[PDB]
């Protein structure tokens, strides 16, 4: 469990560590959105 | 004259009761207050002549020789059977679950 | 006699197979025509598959 | 003139009916090695024990065995993972009755065909080739390595390894899916599909090839003399075997680019090949099939039994039998 | 003589490889 | 929920391509 | 079937008391056995001692009888070996222990009825199976 | 000063008994009132003979060697026991426990695996009479139990064992039984073998001897199946004799 | 000339782009060592070994001293927080530079400054670029040395009494010692550099190795590649990539054997115990249960004619019986009061077991490292109920398959820069393709 203070960030924390993930997810809509050029 | 001794030994007494002299030290568990350490000195103590020897343990408590004496009738004794007491197969005959 | 007929079945099979492709394709078992026109197997030209009548 | 030159001229000649290479310097000498100690072995070797508990399994055939019973028997669970050259032997008696042959022709093979794939890079620099057909070995070479080395780092033992003999191999096979439940592991899943697929888009290219053949021939000659060695023209009609298939599925699920066709032949077997020697790799760290046993129970809490649970019946058999004098205690760890 | 047989086939699959690779038709070209 | 927070950053990284498409800019 | 109140009616104590838990205090059980128990006893048996199970027949032979609410509850506060004869909370998890088996140092006393109730029900639902072992997975 | 694990481990050294120094000639004096314990007894095997088999009537086949093939795994230690002393003088150990039994096994010239349960089990060992002082002359005489190489839960290839396993050959639904019945039924041997160890040097301070020893014993019999090979064991031993 | 799936080689010859996407891909790595410790301490509940509770980020934070006291108890959380939190703001920032430097920044730097463009084929930048991150790593194997000598210490799982955190006061500097690890042989009873078990080899390791990337990054800044150098290699970005990717690799697997077998810089602790560890506690556990029923563990002969409870490896020592007899290499705190010279010490064995012992056993036995890939734990044929699969086998399938795709891609890009370099890696020129000018084999 996280310090008291930061608590309210819980739900926040458990997404987290997946955004790596979505930067990979990303660059497949900037090549749909150029027409994979 | 080929004859399995385990399965000979199956149609005596062995194969109904405790045996004091053969049997695995797990089967003192099918009767209240023998397991571990009752059954621990019985087995360390055989051979048996007859089963009342386990009330001639040295050491027994009276408590001890009490639960022993209820349980006098789910006793027997036959001959040692080398293929069931080598090994130490009384403490483990490999069979667990 | 089952195993040995339940096989020997099943390979004829094949046979029906090789022979009848055989017959029906006889004009290119050595070989489809050195001048089939992409016209022919590319999608629209014909109507109905592979009737030159049909051209659009 | 310079000896060391000339020699090196000839290691790397393209003009030797097999090529040598720098690779084929310790390709040789490692597989003839392998090869040599398989054939004596295979033939006349004595039974090993394998698993440590001084019962001797026979793999040769002087000792009663025919090709399909007969295997190199690993070497013995009391070595473990220890390193065992003849030279560490009292003898040669000992040596063999322990396994040590194993250990010399796995070590000698998984380095000569780690230098043929290299040899394959090598040679098609020599040739002005693109470099990658070593990358397609590089999944059957990874498979080896799973069975022979990664499995037995992980468990503790080259004894657990795959014996080398089509019997063995159907041991290990059984072994594997009892302490790993292999089968239900994604990554073996995709190996099937890399195989079966593979199987399938061999059988389909060569029809589609096969069947726009142009005529070349007569129907009194094998349709084969069509074609002639290094001749420029293609011999078949792509265009009317696109057309063919891309009707009997759909236009846009055929291929016309003949390029794209052979990188998709090229890169479905050897990912799926890849995928099931990590399987296998994996499963080395006891990072097992998926485990769905009682899974589904009722209202109550009985267990509602589904394909899953029976698989696992079956995976007990093998397990509770296997190497059935081996283990005193009631957890098979490794 | 079932071992004798065994190491006979494979034998002559060893010196068929032999006649196979160093006398094979030679590929020509055109 | 959790859902709430990955819907939030979800939407981050597409809505800057439709910004940059529709303000016609150097994608 | 379901888990009717007759099956979550359990033995209180020795003198055939009885007591019915509800659904909730049996899923709690199962899930607190889980926390603190499954890892050696998974499915009623003992990995690290196969001769001593959680079958009800087993625990009713047990000095002080275990099969019931009551003993459970002292087990897990003063384990004893089968016969009684020796404590064994030194290698055994317990609230008396719970120094060395800190799983066991947020239990409550509700938490370890439940448990109990948990251990006494299971072989109700799933018979043979509840301390069988392998040869009725 | 004396070796760590980390010193012998891999070297073949954990194998080996104690040696005594070439000086240790004395004698250790043996007091009637007082009770001694063994503490440590080590058999160390250094040859491992088999007797032939001469197929003919008045040969009496002779021992012949045999190369080990089960590596440095063959010492018997940390075995102890009572030395008492009886009426007449004499010492008699009598074994209690240890790492009493080693498998090994040898093989004999053209190529025939030799088991053997190589063991002191159950070893009661005795001296001349009137002892009073262990000296460089001194010798254990004793008999022991060799039981069954296997015990009772070992399945043979086919499944088949005494305590556990088929009671058939499966493989032959419908062969005639006689003929492998032999096979068939394991059954569980326990034969007697001989020792004696000859004292050879003592330390007179500390209490411990060492010498050599000579065994004889049956080879394993796979549970019935086939006739033992007798074995005579060749080697030293060391012992480490304590006020009890 | 390269399609959108191979999109970042046409970063090759684009020297600030290229900065960006390292520097962005830098920060996502510091991201996700932030994001994923505080999702592991939101997750943690100390009550719990950290090994049932999927964590594999805490263990190595632990493992350096800090949150954690006697016994791998963990007594204070606001260490791992504090890491989390700074590698999380971190990331900001290499986030920052990353997407300036490949969207906003100049995409060639060397008209822009002479020190910060390269080309690849400049073998005496190249040579100094790669000096200067030789000093930075040795930089960084120096602060775990102050670390455990200066700041605290690291946690020592053979310390004297369960555990503890120690600082290092004698690190060794033997190189006999630091450089006969590296000549072991990798087999069985010996396993290279993953035998080392003591942390004053561990840190004695890191002076030496901080000292030789120092001295080296020197010595590649003032130094240009000897011919012999400039003959032997391919000088272009795409082959140094691919000498990466091979290094990548052959560290990739020895960090798998490492996590397997090493239980000192893995103590089996916060990780779990090894497989050997797990496998050799289960003969323990028999061997006492065994052994308190009064059974004679030395004198009990098992199934085959071996030992049941123990037996000698091969070169005599007394181990334990069993399938385990090829884990008799294994070593860890919980076992070694046992050994006596000889190998396992059965007086020792009678006599001087203790509970914490037995407890330790029956723990590790308990945890082996064995579950399915939905985190079942125990053996393939075991029941759903126990929710684990240990962090060591997570950590070592994990960084095997890693290396074995980062040995392709070193395959992949060795070959096609010697291909490019030799100027066929688009295929054979028709009017020259050199087999037609090589005379026929046969
Ligand atoms: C550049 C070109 C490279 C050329 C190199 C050619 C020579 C080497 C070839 C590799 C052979 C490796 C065999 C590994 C054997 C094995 O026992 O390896 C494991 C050893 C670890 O050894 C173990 O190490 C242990 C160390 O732990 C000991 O000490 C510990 C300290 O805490 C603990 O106390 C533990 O309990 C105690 O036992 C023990 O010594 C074990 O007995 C011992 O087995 O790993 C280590 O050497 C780590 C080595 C990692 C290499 C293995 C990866 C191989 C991957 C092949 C990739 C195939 C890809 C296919 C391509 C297509
Ligand atoms: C061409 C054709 C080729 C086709 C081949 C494709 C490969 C097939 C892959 C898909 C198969 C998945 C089926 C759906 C599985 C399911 O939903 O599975 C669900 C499982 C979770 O299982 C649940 O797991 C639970 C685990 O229990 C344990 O834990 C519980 C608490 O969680 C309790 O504590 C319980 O007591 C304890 O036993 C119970 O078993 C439940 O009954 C069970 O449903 O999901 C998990 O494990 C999730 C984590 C594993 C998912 C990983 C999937 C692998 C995909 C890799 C594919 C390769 C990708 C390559 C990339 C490039
Ligand atoms: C440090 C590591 C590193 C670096 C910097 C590069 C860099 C490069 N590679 Mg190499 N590569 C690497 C490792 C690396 N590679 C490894 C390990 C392999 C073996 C797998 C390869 C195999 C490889 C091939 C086969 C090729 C390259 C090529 C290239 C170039 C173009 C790459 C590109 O645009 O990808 C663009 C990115 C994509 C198309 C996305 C791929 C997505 C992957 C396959 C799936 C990942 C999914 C993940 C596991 C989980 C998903 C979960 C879900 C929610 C989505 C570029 C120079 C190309 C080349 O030769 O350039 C000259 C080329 O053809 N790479
Ligand atoms: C780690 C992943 C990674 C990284 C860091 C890069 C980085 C880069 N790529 Mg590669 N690429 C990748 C994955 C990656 N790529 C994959 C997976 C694919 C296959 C789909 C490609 C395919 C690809 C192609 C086809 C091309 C590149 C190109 C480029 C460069 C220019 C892109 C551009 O102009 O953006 C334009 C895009 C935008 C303006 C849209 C917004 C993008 C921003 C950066 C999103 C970041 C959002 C983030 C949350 C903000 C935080 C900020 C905060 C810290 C202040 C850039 C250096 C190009 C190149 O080399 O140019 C010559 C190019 O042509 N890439
Ligand atoms: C690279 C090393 C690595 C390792 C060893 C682990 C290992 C672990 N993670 Mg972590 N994780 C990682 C990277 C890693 N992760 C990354 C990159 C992310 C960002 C998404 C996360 C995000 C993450 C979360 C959010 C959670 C974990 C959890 C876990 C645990 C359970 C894993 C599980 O059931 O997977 C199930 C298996 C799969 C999903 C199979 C993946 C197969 C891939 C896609 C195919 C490979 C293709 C090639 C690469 C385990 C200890 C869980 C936990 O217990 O936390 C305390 C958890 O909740 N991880
Ligand atoms: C290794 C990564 C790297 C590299 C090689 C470069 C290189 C460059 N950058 Mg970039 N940049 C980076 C990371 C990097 N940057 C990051 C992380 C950020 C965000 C903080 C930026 C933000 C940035 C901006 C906004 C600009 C540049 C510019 C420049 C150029 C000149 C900078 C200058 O004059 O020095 C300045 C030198 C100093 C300020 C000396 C102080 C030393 C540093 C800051 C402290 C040490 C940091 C430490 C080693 C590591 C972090 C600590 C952490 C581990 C706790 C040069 C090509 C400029 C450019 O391209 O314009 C055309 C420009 O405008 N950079
Ligand atoms: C990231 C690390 C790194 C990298 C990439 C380089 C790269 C380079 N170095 Mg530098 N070097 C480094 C670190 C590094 N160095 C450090 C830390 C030092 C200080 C000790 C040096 C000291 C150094 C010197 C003194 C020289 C170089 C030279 C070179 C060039 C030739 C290298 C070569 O052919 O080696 C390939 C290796 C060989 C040809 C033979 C050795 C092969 C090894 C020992 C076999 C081991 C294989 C085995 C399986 C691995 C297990 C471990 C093993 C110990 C048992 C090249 C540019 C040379 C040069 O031109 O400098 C100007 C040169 O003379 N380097
Ligand atoms: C291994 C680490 C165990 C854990 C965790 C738990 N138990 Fe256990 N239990 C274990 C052993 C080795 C034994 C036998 C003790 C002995 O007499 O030698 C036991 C015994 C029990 C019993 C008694 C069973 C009987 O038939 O009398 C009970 C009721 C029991 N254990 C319950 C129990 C609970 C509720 C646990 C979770 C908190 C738990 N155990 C954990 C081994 C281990
Ligand atoms: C830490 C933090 C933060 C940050 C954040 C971030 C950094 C984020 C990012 C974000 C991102 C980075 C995102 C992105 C997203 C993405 C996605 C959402 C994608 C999707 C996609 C898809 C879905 C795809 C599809 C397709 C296509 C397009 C084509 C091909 C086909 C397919 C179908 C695949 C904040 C601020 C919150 C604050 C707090 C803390
Ligand atoms: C270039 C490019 C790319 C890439 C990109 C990248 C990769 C980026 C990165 C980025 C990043 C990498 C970012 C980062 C960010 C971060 C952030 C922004 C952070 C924040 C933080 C915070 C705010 C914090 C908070 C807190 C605290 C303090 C405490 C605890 C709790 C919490 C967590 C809440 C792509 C491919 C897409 C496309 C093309 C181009
Ligand atoms: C830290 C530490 C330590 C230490 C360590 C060290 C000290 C290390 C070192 C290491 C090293 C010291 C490494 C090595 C490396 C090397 C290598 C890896 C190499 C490679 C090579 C190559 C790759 C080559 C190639 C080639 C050839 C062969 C021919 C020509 C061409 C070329 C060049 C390509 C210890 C363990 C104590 C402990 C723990 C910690
Ligand atoms: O060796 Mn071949 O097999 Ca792998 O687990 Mn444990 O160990 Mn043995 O038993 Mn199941
Ligand atoms: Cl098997
Ligand atoms: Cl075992
Ligand atoms: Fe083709």
């Amino acid at each position: 469990k996280l310090p008291e203070a930061y608590a309210i960030f819980d739900p926040l924390v458990d997404v987290l560590p997946v955004i790596p993930v979505l930067f990979l997810a990303l660059a497949f809509v900037w090549q749909a959105a150029v027409g994979f050029r | 004259e080929l004859v399995n001794v385990v399965d000979e030994k199956l149609g005596t007494a062995y194969g109904e009761k405790i045996d004091l002299n053969n049997t695995n030290i797990a089967a003192f568990i099918q009767y209240r207050g023998l397991y571990p350490t009752l059954a621990k000195l019985i087995v360390k103590n055989a051979p048996y002549e007859s089963v009342e020897d386990v009330l001639n343990i040295p050491g027994l408590t009276e408590r001890q020789k009490q639960i022993l004496r209820e349980n006098l009738e789910h006793f027997t004794v036959t001959e040692v059977e080398t293929a069931l007491v080598e090994g130490g197969d009384r403490y483990n005959n490999g069979l667990y679950k | 006699f089952t195993f040995a007929h339940a096989v020997f079945a099943l390979l004829f099979f094949f046979g029906h197979i090789w022979h009848g492709a055989r017959t029906l394709f006889r004009d290119v078992f050595s070989g489809i025509d050195p001048e089939l026109s992409p016209e022919q197997v590319e999608w629209g030209f014909y109507q109905k598959v592979g009737d030159v009548t049909t051209r659009r | 003139a310079n000896l060391w030159e000339r020699f090196c001229n000839w290691v790397t000649s393209t003009d030797n009916r097999l090529y040598v290479g720098w690779f084929g310097v310790i390709m040789i000498p490692t597989l003839l090695a392998a090869t040599i100690c398989f054939v004596i072995a295979f033939i006349a070797a004595p039974p090993v024990d394998i698993d440590g508990i001084r019962e001797p399994v026979s793999g040769s055939l002087l000792y009663g065995n025919n090709i399909i019973t007969g295997a190199v028997v690993p070497s013995s669970n009391a070595i473990g993972l220890h390193f065992y050259p003849i030279w560490e032997a009292a003898s040669l008696d000992e040596w063999l009755y322990n396994g040590g042959p194993y250990q010399l022709i796995i070590f000698h093979f998984l380095l000569g065909a780690s230098c043929y794939m290299g040899r394959q890079w090598e040679l098609s620099y020599r040739l002005g080739m693109r470099p990658w057909i070593c990358v397609a070995y590089s999944a059957p070479l990874a498979s080896a390595f799973a069975v022979f080395l990664i499995y037995p780092i992980g468990q503790g033992s080259f004894s657990d390894g795959m014996p080398l003999g089509i019997s063995g191999t159907f041991n290990f096979m059984i072994v594997f899916q009892a302490e790993h439940n292999i089968l239900m592991h994604p990554f073996h899943q995709l190996g099937v599909a890399g195989v079966f697929g593979g199987a399938l888009f061999c059988a389909m290219h060569g029809s589609l090839v096969t069947s726009s053949l142009i005529r070349e021939t007569t129907e009194t000659e094998s349709a084969n003399y069509g074609y002639k060695f290094g001749q420029e023209e293609e011999t078949y009609n792509i265009v009317a075997a696109h057309g063919y298939f891309g009707r009997l599925i759909f236009q846009y699920a055929s291929f016309n680019n003949s390029r794209s066709l052979h990188f998709f032949l090229a890169a479905w077997p050897v990912v799926g090949v890849w995928f099931t020697a990590l399987g296998i790799s994996t499963m080395a760290f006891n990072l097992n099939g998926f485990n769905f046993n009682h899974s589904v129970i009722d209202a109550k809490g009985n267990v509602i039994n589904t394909w899953a649970d029976i698989i696992n019946r079956a995976n007990l058999g093998m397990e509770v039998m296997h190497e059935r004098n081996a283990h005193n205690f009631p957890l098979d760890l490794a | 003589m079932e071992t004798i047989t065994y190491v006979f086939i494979f034998a002559c699959i060893i010196a068929l490889f032999f006649f196979a690779i160093f006398f094979r038709e030679p590929p020509r070209i055109t | 929920a959790q859902l709430t927070m990955i819907a939030m950053i979800g939407i981050a990284g597409p809505m800057i391509i439709f910004l940059l498409a529709v303000r016609r800019g150097n994608l | 079937a379901e888990l009717t109140p007759e099956v979550l009616t359990v033995p209180l104590n020795s003198e055939g008391k009885t007591i019915t838990l509800t659904e909730k205090q049996y899923l709690e059980g199962k899930r607190l056995f889980q926390y603190a128990c499954a890892s050696c006893h998974v499915g009623g048996i003992t990995k690290t001692n196969p001769s001593l199970d959680l079958r009800t027949e087993t625990l009713a032979l047990a000095t002080p009888p275990r099969d019931n609410i009551e003993g459970l509850v002292d087990y897990m506060k003063n384990p004893t070996t089968y016969d009684g004869e020796q404590e064994i909370a030194e290698v055994h998890p317990s609230l008396r222990s719970a120094d060395i088996f800190p799983k066991m140092r947020n239990l409550t006393e509700k938490d370890l009825v439940a448990i109990a109730g948990h251990i006494l029900v299971e072989p109700k639902i799933l018979g043979d199976k509840w301390g069988g072992g392998k040869v009725y997975y | 000063q004396t070796l760590t694990y980390d010193d012998i481990v891999g070297t073949g050294l954990a194998n080996k008994c104690p040696t005594l120094d070439d000086t240790a000639r004395g004698a250790y004096p043996i007091d009637s009132s007082q009770t001694y314990r063994i503490a440590r007894l080590c058999l160390q095997p250094t040859t491992f003979l088999v007797k032939e088999e001469p197929k003919n009537k008045r040969q009496e086949a002779e021992f012949v060697p045999t190369k080990l093939v089960t590596r440095e795994t063959t010492s018997l230690d940390q075995i102890q026991g009572e030395l008492k002393v009886n009426s007449d003088g004499s010492l008699t150990f009598v074994e209690e426990d240890g790492i009493d039994f080693q498998p090994v096994t040898v093989q004999m010239a053209g190529g025939e695996r030799i088991p053997l349960l190589f063991t002191v089990k159950n070893l009661v060992a005795s001296t001349q009479p009137n002892v009073t002082s262990i000296t460089t002359s001194t010798d254990f005489k004793g008999e022991f139990n060799v039981p069954s190489y296997r015990t009772a839960n070992f399945l043979d290839p086919k499944g088949r064992g005494l305590a556990s396993g088929y009671d058939s050959a499966i493989a032959l639904p419908q062969a005639k039984e006689e003929e492998l019945a032999r096979a068939n039924v394991k059954r569980f041997s326990l034969t007697k073998g001989q020792i004696s160890l000859n004292v050879a040097k003592v330390d007179g301070r500390t209490g411990e001897i060492a010498g050599t020893f000579e065994s004889e014993q049956l080879s394993d019999d796979d549970m019935g199946a086939h006739e033992p090979h007798e074995v005579k064991i060749q080697g030293v031993f060391y012992a480490s004799i304590e006020p009890a | 000339g390269f399609a959108w799936w191979a999109g970042n080689a046409r970063l090759i010859n684009l020297s600030g782009k290229l900065l960006g996407a390292h520097v962005a891909h830098a920060g996502l790595i510091v991201f996700w060592a932030g994001a994923m410790t505080l999702f592991e301490l939101a997750h943690f509940i100390p009550e719990k070994p950290m090994y049932e509770q999927g964590l594999i980020l805490i263990p190595h934070i632990a493992t350096l001293g800090w949150g954690v006291g006697p016994g791998g108890e963990v007594v204070d959380t606001f260490p791992f927080f504090v890491v989390g939190v700074v590698h999380l703001i971190s990331s900001a920032v290499l986030g920052f530079g990353g997407v300036y430097h490949a969207i906003r920044g100049p995409e060639t730097l060397e008209e822009y400054s002479s020190f910060f463009g390269y080309d690849w084929k400049d073998k005496n930048k190249m040579t100094t670029i790669l000096g200067f991150h030789l000093i930075v790593l040795g930089i960084g194997a120096l602060l775990l040395v102050a670390k455990a000598m200066f700041f605290g210490g690291l946690y020592d799982t053979w310390a004297p009494g369960g555990g503890d955190v120690r600082v290092i006061t004698n690190p060794t500097l033997d190189p006999r010692v630091i450089f006969g690890y590296l000549l072991k042989s990798p087999f069985g009873g010996e396993g290279w550099i993953v035998s080392v078990n003591n942390l004053e080899d561990v840190v004695g390791g890191h002076i030496w190795i901080g000292l030789i990337c120092i001295a080296g990054g020197i010595w590649h800044i003032l130094t240009t590649p000897f011919g012999w150098a400039r003959r032997a290699f391919i000088w272009s970005g795409e082959a140094y990539l691919s000498y990466s990717l091979g290094a990548l690799s052959m560290m990739g697997f020895i960090a798998t054997c490492f996590v397997w077998f090493n239980n000192t810089v893995y103590p089996s602790e916060f990780y779990g115990p090894t497989g050997p560890e797990a496998s050799q506690a289960q003969a323990m556990t028999f061997l006492i249960r065994d052994q308190k029923l009064g059974a004679n563990v030395g004198s009990a002969q098992g199934p085959t004619g071996l030992g049941k409870y123990l037996m000698r490896s091969p070169t005599g020592e007394i181990i334990f019986g069993g399938e385990t007899m090829r884990f008799w290499d294994f070593r860890g705190p919980w076992l070694e009061p046992l050994r006596g010279p000889n190998g396992l010490d059965l007086n020792k064995i009678k006599n001087d077991i203790q509970p914490w012992q037995e407890r330790r056993a029956a723990e590790y036995m308990t945890h082996a490292p064995l579950g399915s890939l939905n985190s079942v734990g125990g053996v393939a044929t075991e029941i759903n109920s126990v929710n684990f699969v240990s962090p060591r086998s997570w950590l070592a399938t994990s960084h095997f398959v890693l290396a074995f795709f980062f040995l392709v891609g070193h395959l992949w890009h060795a070959g096609r820069a010697r291909a490019a370099a030799a100027g066929f890696e688009k295929g054979i020129d028709r009017e020259s393709e050199p087999v037609l000018s090589m005379p026929s084999l046969d």
